[PDB]
């Protein structure tokens, strides 16, 4: 689910 | 990386179903779902060009929630991927990304590990019976209209309601334990080749939640490679529980908000981020998984019979011997070799990383996982004049070839439509 912030 | 293409066939969404590699399918434990048209791009790998309203029947509705309910980094469009033309463009976009990944040595290696990563046949209540686990298959409609069960390793599907969902909102599969016990399970990846994120080329700007509009676009091949790396850990059952976290204290803004980042995400990014994984806990995890692999070897040694299949007990014992690189003595006993274990574990967790893919693609990209997103754009990588297998956005023999100009959304503006800005909204 990942991308995150 | 690829002489013969990874996806050996040009698929159109409207090609007629044949019950083999273009077929109506259902996913296990989502019974009574209407069958969905799916496309088999490679051995063990399927693509479903639909929004994901199936895997998590808590997430069955695509409509935007209340305005005052929506978080800043979220994006809703309930019509996205609703038409045949969109679905055709999705399939060709995903396909082109697999090829871009496979054309690198690193991608070739990671795709190979993934195809080889057949979820373990540990389905039996009987300890000496080898049996498939049902959740590791899909049900495919045959030309006569009956169902057959087909094992697979990987499914690419469309997003759920939140097209830029940045973390899971409840769960993976419930026996996510299969992702952490050596066994591995079939992996479902939500992904779209039609959107990407803008980031900032300066570290000080990219890691600040109040600065930057997102000048440079992330290459979607990197984003897809990121999810494939997770799928790699998860198919070999070596994912680190998400409850193992870094309480981030290396960025002031994460810290003042008490933000936590899972070791699994840091490992997946690689580079300098992976060093934030407590060395003690890293040695713990590795011993834990080694012990899981020994359990697997002894299961296969105790194996007396195999059910739910025509394949030999011996063909399948050897499939897992290869998957887990097991050693075999003169009496035919399997065992886990510490050097081979260390090699396999290292390949999956240190060689296959986001930071490593960036080097192979020669793209600009975020320098750390611990940053703040700036923007989301709509893109279209399908036309060769927009994006290619070999060069992504930074097309050779054009103005876009040098200085990452093709990722520069100011220079290559016709290739990006900005949808939403995140800067300044975060919560600070
Ligand atoms: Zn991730």
């Amino acid at each position: 689910x990942a991308x995150g912030x | 990386g690829s002489h013969m293409p990874f996806v050996n066939k040009q698929f159109n969404y409207k090609d007629p179903v044949n019950g083999v590699d273009i077929a109506y399918i259902k996913i296990p434990n989502a019974g009574q779902m209407q069958p969905v048209k799916a496309f088999k791009i490679h051995n063990k790998i399927w693509v479903i060009p639909e929004r994901d309203t199936f895997t998590n029947p808590e997430e069955g509705d695509l409509n935007p929630p209340p305005e005052a309910k929506q978080v800043p980094v979220s994006y809703y469009d309930s019509t996205y991927l609703s038409t045949d033309n969109e679905k055709d463009n999705y399939l060709k976009g995903v396909t082109k990304l697999f090829e871009r990944i496979y054309s690198t040595d690193l991608g070739r290696m990671l795709l190979t590990s993934i195809v080889r990563g057949i979820p373990f046949w540990g389905g039996s209540t009987i300890d000496t019976e080898l049996k498939v686990i049902d959740t590791n298959s899909i049900n495919v409609i045959q030309p006569d209209g009956s169902y057959r069960s087909e094992e697979l390793n990987l499914v690419i599907i469309g997003p759920s309601a939140d097209i830029i969902q940045f973390e899971c909102k409840s769960f993976g599969h419930e026996v996510l334990n299969l992702t952490r016990n050596g066994y591995g399970s079939t992996q479902y990846i939500r992904f779209s080749p039609d959107f990407t994120f803008g980031f900032e080329e300066s570290l000080e700007v990219d890691t600040n939640p109040l600065l930057g509009a997102g000048k440079f676009a992330t290459d979607p091949a990197v984003t897809l490679a990121h999810e494939l790396i997770h799928a790699g850990h998860r198919l070999y059952g070596i994912a680190i529980n998400p409850n193992r976290v870094f309480k981030v204290n290396t960025n002031a803004y994460y810290e003042m908000s008490g933000l936590e980042v899972s070791f699994e995400e840091l490992r997946t990014f690689g580079g300098h981020d992976a060093k934030f994984i407590d060395s003690l806990q890293e040695n713990e995890f590795r011993l834990y998984y080694y012990n899981k692999f020994k359990d697997i070897a002894s299961t296969l040694n105790k194996a007396k019979s195999i059910v739910g299949t025509t394949a030999s007990l011996q063909y399948m014992k050897n499939v897992f011997k290869e998957k887990y690189l097991l050693s075999e003595d003169t009496s035919g006993k399997f065992s886990v070799d510490k050097l081979k274990f260390d090699k396999l574990y290292k390949m999956l967790t240190e060689i296959y990383t986001e930071d490593n893919f960036v080097k192979f693609f020669k793209v600009l990209n975020r320098k750390t996982y611990l940053n703040f997103d700036k923007a989301v754009f709509k893109i279209n990588i399908v036309p060769k004049v927009n994006y290619t297998i070999y060069d992504g956005f930074n097309l050779r023999n054009t103005n876009l070839a040098a200085n990452f100009n093709g990722q520069n959304t100011e220079i290559n503006n016709m290739n990006f439509t900005k949808l939403k800005n995140f800067t300044g909204l975060f919560e600070f």
